[PDB]
């Protein structure tokens, strides 16, 4: 209904970051929210129709504009880690109090790009007692050490993506100041688990930055990228 | 302002995930409740108009203008009704929503049939890397994290599937350095 762009976004402190939300809906009115903790949302400024945009409850580092009445923009000027987040599009019009929303873009801003790296995904595969005592078979996926945590984790059986079984962490954890951590769990029947054909991947999707950023390293640059740890069934 | 009743709630796959708010102007409106799954944004899931009940699926709302109070309550909740719920209220057509605070509710498996684990797990593609899987562990066991500066619990993880039986649980650990035995002093309940 609505879009956003980016999904994902890092910035260094000073950025010209732009947010672009766009409703190929007719709405007459656009939003644009942010969500911290503790905050459900709060919102920056709004469009009540292209042309002016007007104000909002937090206009401070932000600015936008409504070029179009299916496209409004908020820009972050000179960035700060303040200002790192979620933020949410909306488009509403009169016809309902009930409004439409874009699906998110996750914004970090830090002080050294540097430290932005795509996480070590480890797949770990069933206990024996587990298998033999509770004829069942849980693989656990783990991903460490990446920054930020713009990611999503999901397992692959056999070429098809799953859901049922599969249970994961809600938020990831900090590891450490930069390093965070996730992990997920995949329960099958160890019948199952020992077809020697059946083939499972833990597949994390990282969202490092864009090719248009500078990345003067001795190492490759942490670009947006799935990264998988893979494991067949086994018989013993 | 607008606030919202638990800041946090994990429920097992069958509670009454019960949501409560709170506006100020005791003449707002309209009450709207947002559902926010991960990956999308708030959709709208249900409105109060006016003074009572309204069911709607395995949903209901009660809203009290003299008390100030709408509550969400959820019956039979599912893996699948996990999200972040949003409380906002349009006191007016011509008002924009005053929105609240949020409340992320969780639906945790429900372990009908405890049957605790320490499992240990070994990463395949070598190293010497294991960790350790508690599993199939009682509604009630709750999990903080660990003795030192070189371990790590998890606590209870969160279900996405409306439909098995076999929806793997557990919380896991894993330490850095080879010596910590995989069923420590845990800083938590533990139950036999």
């Amino acid at each position: 209904a609505v879009t956003q762009s980016p999904r994902n976004k890092v910035a260094v402190t000073g950025g010209k970051v732009t947010l672009s939300c766009n409703q190929t809906n007719n709405h007459n009115n656009m939003y644009w929210y942010r969500q911290d903790t503790g905050h459900g949302l709060r919102l920056i400024h709004y469009s009540y129709g292209a042309g002016s945009t007007e104000k909002g409850d937090i206009p401070d580092g932000y600015k936008a504009s409504r070029p179009s009445q299916e496209n409004f923009s908020l820009i972050l000027e000179l960035a700060t880690p303040s200002q790192t987040s979620v933020y949410f599009c909306a488009s509403g019009d009169m016809g309902a109090a009930e409004v439409f929303f874009g699906k998110g873009t996750r914004l970090t801003v830090v002080e050294d790009l540097r430290n932005v790296t795509p996480p070590k995904v480890s797949l770990f595969e069933p206990s024996k007692a587990e298998i033999a005592n509770k004829q069942k078979a849980t693989l656990v996926c783990l991903a460490r050490g990446f920054f930020p945590d713009h990611v999503e984790l999901s397992w692959w059986v056999n070429g098809k993506e799953v859901h049922s079984g599969v249970c994961t962490d809600p938020q990831a954890y900090k590891e450490s100041n930069y390093s965070y951590a996730l992990s997920s769990r995949l329960r099958v029947s160890a019948t199952f688990w020992h077809n020697p054909r059946n083939h499972f991947r833990c597949q994390v999707q990282f969202h490092g930055l864009s090719e248009e950023d500078k990345w003067p390293e001795g190492s490759p640059k942490p670009v947006t990228q799935n990264i998988s740890a893979e494991a067949w069934g086994r018989a013993d | 302002k607008v606030q919202q009743s638990p800041e946090s709630l994990i429920v097992p796959e069958g509670a009454m995930s019960s949501l409560n708010c709170t506006f100020s102007n005791s003449a707002s409106q309209s009450i709207w409740w947002y559902q926010q799954h991960p990956g999308k944004g708030p959709e709208a899931l249900i409105s109060i108009f006016s003074n009572g009940n309204k069911k709607e699926g395995r949903l209901t709302v009660y809203l009290n203008r003299a008390s100030l109070h709408v509550s969400l309550h959820i019956r039979d909740s599912q893996p699948s009704d996990s999200a972040v719920y949003l409380c906002a209220v349009s006191k007016g057509s011509n008002y924009q929503l005053i929105w609240g605070s949020g409340t992320k509710l969780i639906i945790k498996p429900d372990i009908q049939n405890p049957e605790p684990a320490v499992y240990q797990l070994k990463d395949p593609r070598s190293q010497d890397s294991t960790l350790c899987l508690f599993t199939d562990f009682d509604s009630q066991i709750n999990v903080p994290k660990t003795m030192e500066s070189g371990t790590f619990i998890t606590d209870k993880c969160v279900l996405d599937m409306k439909a098995m039986d076999s929806k793997s649980n557990g919380a896991i650990a894993w330490s850095n350095q080879t010596s910590f035995t995989c069923q420590d002093i845990f800083k938590e309940t533990n139950a036999t």
